[PDB]
């Protein structure tokens, strides 16, 4: 049988097992968000609102819930080589803007990025929280410029509700697996307090769905 | 005038290819014809190391062939005594995004890094009895794909900014930098004598560097897709590259040529880890087909299967004495095979 | 690394006292602790032991019962409550830190010690009590066990300590062959099962003292009579 | 533009090495395998007496 | 007639086959897989094992006695077959409630799940439930409530003695275990329909609540009589028709395989390993 020294080593190993168990239990209830976006999409304002080289980290708390938001815009090497490391994040925060509907085209790049990250093998059951930033000014942008630049299939109206609805349904009609994942969509307003509340509600819904799947009760 | 530069470069490339092909050479499989195949290779899971709660991404055997360090995205570096499956150290990490881990040849230090663009050095043999950070080597502008301990005071790092660096732990400064890759350098392998090393990137090419000299010596372009793993032959005169083309290839440093290809039609998925045996007679390729294959390196035929993993086989290592082979997958399990 | 110890002194027989050891310089939570006696003109005597996290506690045969030992990680302190102090526990007490994992060096650090002045074991023999030593010669100290210390896992649980006059003992060799950190390479350990030898090559100053051979095969830990070396 | 001349110089300096026949290199590659055969525990099944696992 | 005597055999053999297959598959899935070894599945295993307890000794013996119009073995074998069938029944109907509470204080009270349902805490809850089962079935020794009824062709509970064992077993085996199911599966469904309303301006009722209340409608027709044969059977026995009675006691037995079905081939976590082990072997 074991000696004294290796018995003490086994005791140390068991203690390490216990501590690792507590750290894993603590980190299993961490709401993980992956912030994305094409460029000049105004996600800096988003992280600024939530807060008050390499990938940058943000941590905060909301209603007894700890959120870790990972912003990976600083690593322009290759998504296909490290995007699988984020398999397991609670949600993906896409922050396409609405003041770039004509400037370079850029809306098409954002839609291409949405297709690339949504119809992805790693993110099949991972929900996506779409954010439509810069809402409060394309209202007066479309008082001069029309939507005909962005969309050849639209000739309806240069009004806030109509353009917002068309962009909403256009981005929604981009995911093929309309059952394994849901795309909550927001219309980020003039620095209103609801921006964090919407994220909290969406992540609570995602957590409830994940728990139901885990129990088999779904 | 720049077209003249391009024309000279392409003429030199064509001449190098002609010199390679026209060595009056012969196929490797022809020479290794009348040798006895190793037969069916059966390895049983002697030990199963449990305790990781997330997809592990790298492991490294200690030079004593008993202690192994494993890194996982749960932000923990675990050092296991493989003989008794005992955890001897659990090091928390500043950044949970870790994809690298190295074990120093002397065993005093370890290193780990990832998407935070640094692989810090941890000192294990501390008087205070804990594990503390020795240095934070910074200066890369991309996620570190692999850093390997060249010495007790020197490390070699390969990141996703199309370059590699050689560091000095005493001063934490880039002693030498190596450039020439046009893609994310994904794998790094050190020679047995730690005089040369080989870096494999996403441009479907591999390069041989001299650490003390500091520039590319040989370049190999045989693969099609990204190269994810490279391991030296134990003799140091050859190396094997595993790619996403579902094929591994044996490359010859002596001849600057391609020696053999290990491709089977039933496999269409890439290779995440490649390692040899002590004598270089078995090449252990860790596919993302949820299993590992053992190829008879000389005869190129598959010798055995090491199935028993419930996810992609991420990391693979072989002890220096060749006593056992350890495989770690995304199911957070380490398996020892003997 | 500091282990400052207090609480000793004069107690009549049948009295009670508490010995405290405050640790400052390391991670007290992970380290196991030992309390070790030494009679005023005799050798070391293992007394107690606490593992990390106070999971397992062992006591010596002669002190089990009346003696109790405890640890408090919050303020990094180790307590030994002594009751029914007979006129035999008058001694010099030390607290010894020890970490147990593959490749560790137990008993590496020793406290300065306190003084109390009360008003089926592996017997180990050191054949030499005193021996003259030339200040420029190599000398061998032989220890002899009763039960073979070579365990089935290949480890020989033999430890060699050195105590200089007026100072706490320091670990020289652990597991019969490995030199402790900071120990000059003049010391070597060799031998075989139930016959062990510490060799000092090119002896010089700061090598005089008393050398103790201790077993760690199983509790209770026991020492030798100690060999006195004089120039 | 300087990258072009850098690549030209690299290709110039990576074209003066000695290249042996692949036949001889393969022979030397298998000589190592057939000389270290007995030191391969995973290749030849070593008796269970001296397996630490 | 022979048609009904064969129908009972058909029902019992289907129950045995399903109860063996589903429970064995659950046990293998827990054993082979490592991600399913959490504290939420242990209460499922205690439900599976219990359902196997009745599927091995009692049910095949009832199949051995059903063909005949009499009894084969005798004194001590029937008395232990009954005392084991009853134990399995109460254990299953108690682990159903255990799983309901585990799911409730994992979805609704998610914060407390780590400490209330740790590895050691669940390991003692599954033994508390079991000891309660053997403390509730135990009075069969001295009370002698186990008899072989030619009325039913099985060694079962006797309602003719201790009118109060029955009431006390009805109001603790049927009346109570359904309140904790209709409260722990109706509160999860009203909570999952409340989070959706928070962001936005139905076959999930059947999928998440109805399939888990089925045990309360198979056990009703037997316990429905239980509150009628607890009225001094010496006054109410010649009122209950056999036609409904036999159909009753067997609706309960079927619950033995119904629970295995619902906690097997409705959890995708278990079905994935079911397919993975069917392909394996
Ligand atoms: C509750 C659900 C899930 C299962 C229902 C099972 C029912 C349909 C099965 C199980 C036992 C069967 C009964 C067994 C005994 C009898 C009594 C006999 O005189 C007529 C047939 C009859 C009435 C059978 C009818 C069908 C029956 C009641
Ligand atoms: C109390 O121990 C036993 C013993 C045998 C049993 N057979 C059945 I079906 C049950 C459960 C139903 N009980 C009633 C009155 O309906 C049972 C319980």
């Amino acid at each position: 049988t074991l000696s004294a020294e290796d018995k003490a080593a086994v005791e140390r190993s068991k203690m390490i097992d216990r501590n690792l168990r507590e750290d894993g239990e603590k980190a299993a209830r961490e709401v993980k968000l992956l912030l994305l976006g094409a460029g000049e999409s105004g996600k800096s304002t988003i992280v600024k609102q939530m807060k008050i080289t390499g990938i940058v980290e943000t941590h905060f708390t909301f209603k007894d819930l700890h959120f870790k938001m990972f912003d990976v815009g600083g690593q322009r090497s290759e998504r296909k080589k490290w995007i699988h490391c984020f398999e397991g994040v609670t949600a993906i925060i896409f922050c396409v803007a609405l003041s770039d509907y004509d400037l370079v085209n850029r809306m098409h790049e954002s839609m291409k990025l949405f297709d690339s990250i949504c119809n992805n093998k790693w993110f099949t059951d991972t929900s996506i929280i779409l954010f439509l930033n810069k809402k409060d000014l394309f209202e007066e942008k479309i008082k001069k410029s029309p939507l005909t630049i962005c969309y050849p299939e639209y000739a309806g109206s240069n009004t806030y509700e109509e353009a917002a609805a068309y962009i909403q349904c256009q981005f929604e009609d981009l995911n093929k697996r309309k059952d394994t994942k849901e795309i909550y969509t927001h219309f980020t307003c003039a620095t209103d307090t609801k921006n964090v509340q919407f994220v909290f509600d969406a992540v609570t819904d995602v957590i409830i769905k994940n728990n139901l799947k885990d129990c088999g009760l779904f | 005038e720049l077209d003249q530069l391009r024309q000279e470069a392409e003429q030199l490339k064509n001449q190098i290819r002609d010199a390679r092909k026209a060595c009056a050479d012969a196929t490797l499989s022809q020479i290794t014809n009348n040798i006895d195949p190793v037969g069916r290779i059966q390895m049983r899971t002697r030990r199963t190391l449990r305790g990781h709660l997330a997809k592990i991404y790298a492991m490294h055997w200690g030079t004593d062939s008993r202690l192994l360090v494993s890194a996982s995205q749960d932000g923990k570096l675990i050092i296991w005594d493989s003989y008794t499956t005992n955890k001897v150290h659990a090091i928390p990490l500043r950044s949970s995004w870790v994809m690298t881990c190295a074990y120093a040849p002397s065993g005093n230090y370890v290193a780990c890094g990832g998407l935070d663009n640094i692989c810090s050095i941890y000192n294990l043999k501390t008087r205070e009895g804990n594990v503390r950070v020795s240095r934070e080597l910074a200066g890369h502008t991309g996620y570190l794909s692999c850093c390997r301990f060249l010495d007790d005071n020197q490390i070699v790092t390969s990141s996703g900014d199309t370059t590699c660096a050689l560091w000095d732990i005493e001063t934490g400064q880039q002693t030498t930098t190596f450039t020439g890759h046009t893609g994310d350098v994904m794998s790094l392998s050190l020679a047995p004598d730690t005089r040369l090393f080989v870096s494999g990137a996403c441009d479907a090419s591999a390069k041989l560097w001299d650490v003390r000299e500091g520039m590319c010596r040989q370049t190999f372009t045989g693969h099609e897709s990204d190269i994810n793993a490279i391991c030296f032959f134990p003799n140091g005169n050859a190396f094997a590259t595993g790619s996403d083309d579902a094929t591994c290839r044996l490359f010859d440093l002596r001849a600057d040529q391609e020696l053999m290809t290990y491709s089977h039609d039933n496999i269409i998925c890439g290779i995440t880890s490649v390692s040899f045996s002590k004598s270089g007679r078995l090449l252990l390729a860790g596919y993302d087909d949820f299993n590992c294959n053992v190829w008879d390196a000389l005869k190129a035929d598959r010798a055995g299967v090491l199935a028993g993993h419930d996810n992609r086989v991420s990391c693979l290592g072989v002890t220096d004495d060749g006593m056992a082979v350890a495989t770690g997958s995304w199911d957070s399990f380490l398996k020892i095979w003997n | 690394v500091q282990l400052v110890e207090s609480g000793g002194g004069l107690v009549q027989p049948g009295g009670s006292r508490k010995l405290s050891c405050s640790a400052s310089g390391f991670a007290f939570s992970s380290f196991g602790m030992h309390w070790v006696r030494q009679a005023p003109e005799k050798g070391l005597e293992w007394v107690a032991y606490i593992s990390s996290g106070s999971g397992t506690i062992y006591y010596a045969d002669t002190v089990k019962g009346r003696f109790t030992i405890s640890r408090d990680d919050p303020k990094n302190t180790l307590f030994l409550q002594m009751t029914s102090l007979r006129s035999e526990d008058t001694a010099m007490y030390y607290c010894v830190r020890s970490i147990y994992y593959y490749g560790s060096s137990p008993f590496d650090f020793w406290g300065q010690g306190t003084t109390l002045t009360v008003s089926s074991d592996i017997v180990m023999t050191q054949a030499t009590s005193s021996v003259p030593v030339t200040p420029g010669e190599s000398v061998s100290i032989s220890c002899r066990s009763s039960k073979s210390l070579l365990h089935s896992n290949g480890n020989t649980y033999l430890y060699w300590f050195l105590q200089r006059p007026g100072q706490s003992p320091q670990l020289l060799i652990y597991r019969m062959s490995n030199l402790a950190s900071g120990v000059p390479d003049r010391f070597s350990g060799s031998g075989s099962g139930t016959a062990f030898t510490l060799t000092i090559s090119r002896l010089e100053a700061e090598d005089v003292g008393v050398y103790y051979c201790m077993q760690h095969l199983e509790y209770p830990l026991t020492f030798g009579a100690g060999t006195k070396l004089e120039l | 533009i300087a990258q072009a001349r850098k690549l030209v110089e690299q290709l110039k300096m990576e074209a003066n090495i000695d290249r042996i026949k692949v036949s001889k290199a393969a022979a030397d590659l298998m000589a190592y395998c057939e000389a270290h055969a007995k030191e391969d525990p995973l290749l030849t099944p070593v008796p269970a007496s001296e397996n630490p696992f | 007639p022979s048609w009904l005597a064969s129908a009972l055999a058909c029902v019992l053999i289907f129950t045995i086959v399903v109860d063996i297959l589903g429970n064995l598959l659950v046990i293998l899935s827990v054993y082979r897989n490592k991600k399913l070894r959490n504290a939420g599945n242990i209460f499922v295993v205690s439900l599976a094992v219990a359902d196997l307890v009745v599927a091995i000794y009692p049910y095949p013996l009832v199949l051995m006695s059903i063909f005949n119009n009499g009894w084969n073995l005798g004194y001590l074998h029937c008395q232990v077959s009954g005392f084991l069938m009853g134990l399995s029944v109460i254990g299953s109907i108690f682990n159903i409630t255990g799983i309901a509470i585990n799911r409730y204080c994992y979805i609704c009270h998610s914060l407390k799940y780590d400490k209330l349902y740790s590895s050691k805490n669940s390991l003692c809850y599954v033994l508390l439930i079991w000891l309660l089962t053997l403390a509730a079935v135990l009075p069969n020794l001295r009370a002698g409530t186990l008899q072989y009824d030619p009325r039913i062709y099985s060694c079962t509970f006797a309602q003719s003695v201790s009118s109060a064992y029955t009431i006390a077993v009805v109001v603790f085996h049927f009346l109570v275990p359904m309140i904790i199911v209709i409260f722990c599966y109706l509160r999860i469904w009203i909570l999952v329909l409340q989070v959706r309303q928070r962001v936005k301006p139905f076959r999930n009722f059947v999928t998440m609540f109805v399939v888990f209340v089925l045990f309360a409608i198979c056990w009703a027709p037997l316990n429905f009589i239980g509150l009628a044969v607890a009225s001094d059977p010496a006054s109410m026995v010649p009122r209950i028709p056999e036609w409904l009675f036999v159909a009753s006691y067997y609706m309960a037995y079927f619950n033995s395989c119904l629970n295995a079905i619902i906690y097997g081939l409705l959890n995708q976590n278990f079905r994935k390993e079911y397919r993975r082990i069917i392909v394996s072997l």
